[PDB]
């Protein structure tokens, strides 16, 4: 037939029209022609290149643009829009033949090609779906809330007869309904036939709950939700909590005896997803060369610190501590017996309104594995490990908590002072031995909790006191204060010049944020940080020894002079650990004397800031050589 | 202060332990130099060898 004759319809509906064999083979021929000959008048066929790429990477998905099919064969685009199931089946057979022409043995390897329609023009929200959209193609936006596990769904079903024992040839399984068998062809009987899963072929199946994104929801109304079924190649592509656009067939669930609660013949609906599009710390070979180029620069550490938290103004010491915590040191197990922690723990103790929460959020966006937890609030991952039974599923799960989940990563704890006893024991154990022991519900085990910790806390009474020292200013007991490497005390002393630039920064953010209206870019910095944590592992040599013992001996006796809380071995280890993170920002295999001096500066500045006002003025002049 | 005055628990708990050690902060230069050298030996890798 012809395209104009395809536009005219003889059957009652479009589905029965496409169902006719002459019309179906005409559609298949026209779709094969369109797949073969289509070009953008640039001398290149995009679909031939796509077929070659999917053949070379061994993929069962062919991404087909809807605009290309619409401009060339408008009636076929209309047929795909209104009756997508059988149209997609036909064009899947067409694309399978097109791939077969390119690769002859691709059929025995895969035997299935799924066509993913891209750039469907009309976009529906979840609240405006009606029955007119049923059995039609729809493109909707939404945020994924939860996803099930991947299940095997029958694809090529193979049966065996109980009377004879013979295995009867495979049948394709429709995804819409269950298929059954009534004849044996060997016994010529209608006897009981059993499915054997050994010879049956399966495809992946997943269910995803999609809700309307809260920004698009009208004010008084609730966000609507739908169930989206993801097939074999589409499973586990959408992490819960991310916003996607799904194109698929809007259809009805079939359930026994409908719904007895309503009193009306009411059907549940789903979206059978044809395609998923999303609205990664992988570096290429060129990106590694660019990393070496930017790390060769002398002011790489200054530039990294300045790139820390662009929304935060004027807090250079906090940004330096964040840079050390993100880059981290080298954990070392010497001869098996003795273990030394190699990740920096930072505690931001500050008065309210000092933007600690924004810093924690920046670290969460920046770090590879960052887990946010809070002592005061409830809508967060808990810090304590547990074994819990689902009240619906009746199936137990072991959760390690935020500290175990942030293993080889970052744990960001907001409201550090407001914990209960169980959380305090959990973070105490995690900072003590980097593990969490659980003996509950028959499970006795130890989970690895080698997580760097960045915490935010407030002083007692809502304001820091300079005359009192650090231990009196917090409810935190001394052993949990000792485990932190960097202790950033932040107070907003009223200085007119500082308040002027801070207010100017806030107002300029407000003005640029209005709808009617040196730093490394963050995408590059994120991969640079991930590369440094897994590739460098800086080391130090034996001739650098004579200086660190020199300064540390000059440290402790000064702490003897004023009677403050002492410099222990932990301060020396914090010096040697922070220096291994400064050599990671330089991407250097050795730890230099300049990185070591900068680490000494950070540790001494954190020690002096933690003192009372009487001790601080004496300690500042004695260590002015190290602070510079 | 007394050893029982320093601990934040009952003095009768001390009697239940067979050996009690009181670890001291020496605050000496030559001991601090040696312990710093030892820790740098551990961190460098000379201690492993
Ligand atoms: N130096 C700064 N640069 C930029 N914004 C700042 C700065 N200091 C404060 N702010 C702003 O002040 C507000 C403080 O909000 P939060 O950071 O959420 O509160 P907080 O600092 O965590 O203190 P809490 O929650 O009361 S203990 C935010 O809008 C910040 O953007
Ligand atoms: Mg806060
Ligand atoms: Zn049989």
């Amino acid at each position: 037939l012809t395209l104009e004759s395809l536009s005219n319809v003889k059957a009652n509906s479009y589905s029965e029209w496409i169902t006719q064999p002459n019309v179906s083979r005409t559609i298949a021929r026209e779709l094969k022609s369109f797949l073969l000959e289509y070009t953008d008048e640039t001398g290149r066929s995009v679909y031939g290149a796509r077929i070659r790429t999917l053949g070379e990477m061994n993929s069962e998905s062919l991404e087909v643009n809807y605009r290309h099919l619409a401009e060339s064969k408008a009636i076929l685009a209309l047929f795909l829009a209104k009756c997508p199931e059988e149209m997609l089946k036909i064009f899947d057979l067409v694309a399978m033949e097109a791939t077969e022409l390119h690769y002859p043995d691709y059929a025995r390897i895969h035997s299935e090609i799924h066509v993913r329609i891209s750039d469907f023009p009309t976009i529906y929200s979840l609240r405006e779906l009606r029955e007119s959209n049923l059995s039609s193609l729809v493109r909707v936006t939404g945020v994924v809330t939860r996803r099930t596990g991947v299940f095997p769904q029958l694809k090529y079903v193979k049966f065996n007869c109980l009377k004879c024992g013979s295995i009867l040839g495979p049948f394709f399984q429709d995804s819409n309904e269950e298929i059954r068998i009534s004849f044996c062809t060997n016994c010529k009987s209608k006897g009981p036939f059993r499915v054997n899963g050994e010879k049956t072929v399966y495809r992946n199946y997943q269910r995803v709950t999609l809700q309307e994104a809260p920004g698009t929801v009208p004010p008084g109304r609730l966000p609507r939700h739908r169930e989206v079924i993801l097939l074999a190649d589409l499973v586990d592509v959408s992490k819960p909590g991310e916003e996607v656009e799904v194109t698929g067939i809007y259809k009805n669930n079939y359930d026994g005896n409908l719904n007895a609660k309503n009193g009306f013949p009411v059907f549940a609906t789903i979206i059978e997803a044809n395609s998923i599009k999303r609205r990664v710390f992988s570096w290429t070979e060129e990106e590694e060369r660019e990393f070496r180029k930017i790390s060769r620069d002398r002011g790489i550490i200054d530039k990294i610190i300045s790139s820390m938290a662009p929304s935060i103004y004027g807090h250079r010491d906090i940004k330096t501590a964040v840079a050390c915590s993100l880059f981290g040191g080298v954990p070392k197990n010497v001869n098996g017996k003795h273990s030394i922690r190699g990740d920096i723990n930072v505690l931001l103790l500050g008065d309210p309104g000092t933007a600690k929460s924004q810093i924690l959020k920046y670290v969460e966006k920046t770090a590879h594995r960052a887990v946010f937890a809070t002592g005061q609030g409830a809508s967060a991952v808990g810090l304590t490990a547990s074994v819990r039974k689902d009240p619906i599923t009746k199936e137990w799960t072991l959760e390690g908590g935020a500290l175990v989940l942030a293993d080889k990563g970052v744990c960001l704890i907001d409201e550090f002072d407001k914990m209960n006893d169980q959380d305090r024991t959990s973070i105490h154990e995690a900072m003590e031995q980097q593990s969490i022991s659980i003996s509950k519900a028959g499970i006795v085990t130890t989970l690895q909790a080698r997580c760097s910790i960045i915490a935010a806390a407030n002083p007692n009474g809502g304001r820091y006191n300079s005359t009192l020292p650090l231990a009196q200013n917090v409810s935190l007991t001394e052993p949990i204060l000792s485990r932190f490497d960097i202790l950033c005390v932040v107070r907003d002393l009223v200085d007119e010049e500082a308040d002027e630039r801070l207010a100017t920064f806030v107002v300029d953010s407000h003005v640029r944020s209005h709808p009617e209206n040196s730093p490394i870019p963050q995408e590059l910095l994120m991969k640079y940080i991930h590369y440094a944590r897994t590739k460098i592992y800086p080391k130090l040599h034996q001739m650098d020894m004579d200086k660190v013992s020199r300064v540390y001996a000059d440290l402790r006796r000064e702490s003897i002079s004023t009677g403050s809380f002492p410099i222990t071995v932990r301060h020396l280890e914090s010096i040697l650990r922070i220096a291994e993170s400064f050599a990671k920002m330089r991407l250097s295999e050795f730890v230099s004397s300049y990185d070591l001096d900068r680490a000494i500066k950070v540790v001494v500045d954190s020690f002096v800031d933690a003192q009372k006002v009487s001790v601080r003025r004496q300690l500042r002049r004695s260590f002015a050589i190290y602070t510079l | 202060k007394s050893p029982g005055d320093n601990i934040d628990f009952q003095t009768t708990i001390l009697s239940r332990f067979d050996m009690i050690f009181i670890v001291k902060d020496d605050h000496n230069e030559e001991r601090d130099i040696s312990i710093a050298n030892h820790v740098i030996n551990i961190h460098t890798g000379n201690a492993n060898a």
